């Protein structure tokens, strides 16, 4: 495991103003402009438990770990192409171990 | 006696390297200033900036516009309709330090457009030789455009600026960048989720949402979604027009095809007023920070 | 798309004629039942009545306003805010049995109309063609204004009405008529000593009184003078406001300025949200009982 890790408190502040737009880590929670993120650490990324992807998500089949996980945060545009994650980029080293800390419990 | 004509100027000596210095240094302040606006950062407020100092031209006398950087003046500065943007003014004002060369005019204009490209936006030409112009021809307060309005106010007010229905709708999905502020404008919430990147959202939530007339604390009326989403009487209004209402269907099903439409506009609205001489340079297209390597 | 529009229809047949005999009917009525409310007359509560019924227009979606009559509803009869005019409309239901093709939002209007010419107000130009709408269209409870407020909330509620500042001063002149009763507002008292005569008796007390703020027996504060008189806090932020206290100044210097802009205000609200076809009549503007020897 190289994968720094981070304090959970400023995770949970990055996630509720750049991620609580288009997701919710709550066991049985809604999906909204993204998928639920409950158990994002079981298996792969698309499918989940309904919502409707795209055609570039379900068929790459990554299990998201915790360094792919950080590396898709850093530019999703790029990892997979024709994703519909319209999202800028965790650039900041130090924000991508918090997130990743607070992410890694709040979905079990 | 004479007419009025604003003609660029070139900074002395200056080429397409030096302004991607500039846009390098915009562009590397935006991605490491990442905490403004709790995470949105000073990308939208840039390119609201950018609009601001551009939508005070008249094209009936050729006043206002871009081109003589007066926003920097007391008047300009405190117009009730530019509160907020005293943020963006503050994020160039050391950039204007590393580059003393380089206009106002210049300098905000080359903000929104490095803001516009940095948040994923389609490329934008830009043209230098905006010239710093003296106190006395700041535009009064009052050409910037009000949000309580109808589809005919907007219609009507950017014919004054020379734009179309197509380049109005174009525009306007600039909203899905950014907030409103209630400390601002009186109004309060964003249009969008991803409100730092720009898409077609804009036209996708003014289709899809459930929209509801409703009061804000700052007792003025706006339309909210369940999601949390907001849009202005101004931005509702596209959806009223049966003309706006067919362009807006456009863009939200045609990204690429808004985001051609909105390059042009963007680039005609910071030009608006200014006459390039003919021995002008072509206009630059600069490279993003992420194919600079970054 | 098209939002709900409101088309102006004339009753079947009806002219100039016909609505001058209504006005007169009411007109009779208001010279006969001269006893209402310590023989203040029921001038003051049809001209608040008018104003009730077109002030709960949305410019936004156009809903609300005098076109559709809904006052005659439920709902909207029994708002709180429209506590006290139930003596309005029952003043106008044996002038409505005489003239049954007149329109309820017809009726209502011309007997604001009706009161402020007979109580010596300015002519008012008055245009025909509101057409009862059914019950659902009534506008739901609170779209009317809170006394309970400042000059902040005054000008961003009347932005809704489509009505600046010159034309919010205006229209708030008529509180010059009738007075505030506790059991239907919960404040107590008259703006003025002229409260049947329409005058610009308002902005002088406004501006010639010492007004001291005091609770009255419902637990509300109010400005009173020692001569007796009254003011709302809406009205008293006319003064306390810079843009709303010069045209406090300037009408009670000048009356005539006043009526003039009062009876552009006043027919402007009474037809907010009305559409008027190409082909109709041009506002009537009826003549007064005196003017007819009565
Ligand atoms: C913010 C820090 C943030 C995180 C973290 C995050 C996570 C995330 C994951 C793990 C996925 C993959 C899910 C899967 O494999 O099923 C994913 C995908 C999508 N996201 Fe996301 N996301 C964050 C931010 C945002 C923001 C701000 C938005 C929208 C504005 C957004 C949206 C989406 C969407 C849509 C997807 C689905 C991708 C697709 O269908 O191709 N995310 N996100
Ligand atoms: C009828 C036309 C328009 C109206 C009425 C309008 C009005 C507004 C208002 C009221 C705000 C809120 C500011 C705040 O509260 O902080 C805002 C923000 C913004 N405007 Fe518009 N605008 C219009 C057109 C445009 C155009 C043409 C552009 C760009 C091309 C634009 C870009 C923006 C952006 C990016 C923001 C977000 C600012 C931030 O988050 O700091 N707008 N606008
Ligand atoms: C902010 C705007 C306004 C507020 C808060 C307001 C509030 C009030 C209140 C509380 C009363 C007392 C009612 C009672 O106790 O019987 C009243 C009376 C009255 N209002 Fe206003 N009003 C406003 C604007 C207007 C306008 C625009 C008009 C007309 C154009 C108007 C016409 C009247 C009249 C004539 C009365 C006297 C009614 C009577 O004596 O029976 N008001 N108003």
């Amino acid at each position: 495991t190289e994968f720094k890790a981070g304090s959970a408190k400023k995770g949970a502040t990055l996630f509720k103003t750049r991620c609580l737009q288009c997701h919710t880590v709550e066991k049985g929670g809604p999906h909204k402009v993204g998928p639920n993120l409950h158990g994002i650490f079981g298996r792969h990324s698309g499918q989940a438990e309904g919502y409707s992807k795209t055609d570039a998500n379900i068929k790459k089949n990554v299990l998201w770990d915790e360094n792919n996980m950080s590396e898709y945060l850093t530019n999703p545009k790029k990892y997979i192409p024709g994703t519909k994650m319209a999202f800028g980029g965790l650039k900041k080293e130090k924000d991508r171990n918090d997130l990743i800390t607070y992410l890694k419990k709040a979905s079990e | 006696t004479t007419p009025l004509v604003h003609v660029a100027s070139v900074e002395k000596g200056r080429s397409y390297e030096d302004f991607q210095k500039v846009y390098n240094a915009i562009a590397l302040k935006l991605r490491e200033d990442d905490e403004y606006d709790n995470y949105i950062g000073y990308g939208p407020v840039l390119v609201r900036l950018a609009w601001h100092i551009s939508g005070t031209w008249d094209k009936h006398d050729n006043t206002g516009g871009s081109y003589g950087g007066t926003y920097r003046f007391k008047k300009e500065f405190n117009d009730p309709s530019n509160a907020g943007l005293q943020n963006g003014f503050k994020f160039l004002e050391p950039i204007h330090k590393e580059f003393p060369w380089i206009s106002s005019g210049d300098l905000f204009s080359l903000g929104g457009v490095t803001a516009v490209q940095e948040m994923q936006g389609p490329k934008i030409p830009w043209r230098c030789g905006r010239v710093d112009t003296p106190e006395d021809t700041t535009p009064d307060n009052g050409r910037l455009p009000d949000a309580d309005k109808d589809a005919g106010y907007v219609r009507t007010f950017f014919q004054r600026l020379n734009m179309n229905d197509r380049e109005v709708v174009a525009l306007m999905g600039a909203h899905a960048l950014g907030k409103t502020h209630l400390k601002n404008s009186g109004y309060e919430g964003p249009w969008g989720a991803a409100n730092n990147v720009f898409t077609n959202e804009f036209y996708l939530n003014l289709l899809n949402e459930d929209w509801k007339l409703e009061k804000n604390d700052a007792n003025n009326e706006q339309w909210d979604s369940k999601s949390g989403y907001m849009m202005l009487p101004t931005d509702y209004s596209l959806i009223q027009d049966p003309k706006y209402l067919s362009i807006v269907k456009e863009y939200a099903n045609d990204q690429d095809k808004f985001f051609k439409d909105f390059s042009k506009a963007f680039e005609k609205l910071l030009e608006n007023g200014i006459t390039f001489p003919k021995d002008a340079p072509s206009p630059f297209i600069f490279k993003t920070l992420e194919e600079q390597g970054l």
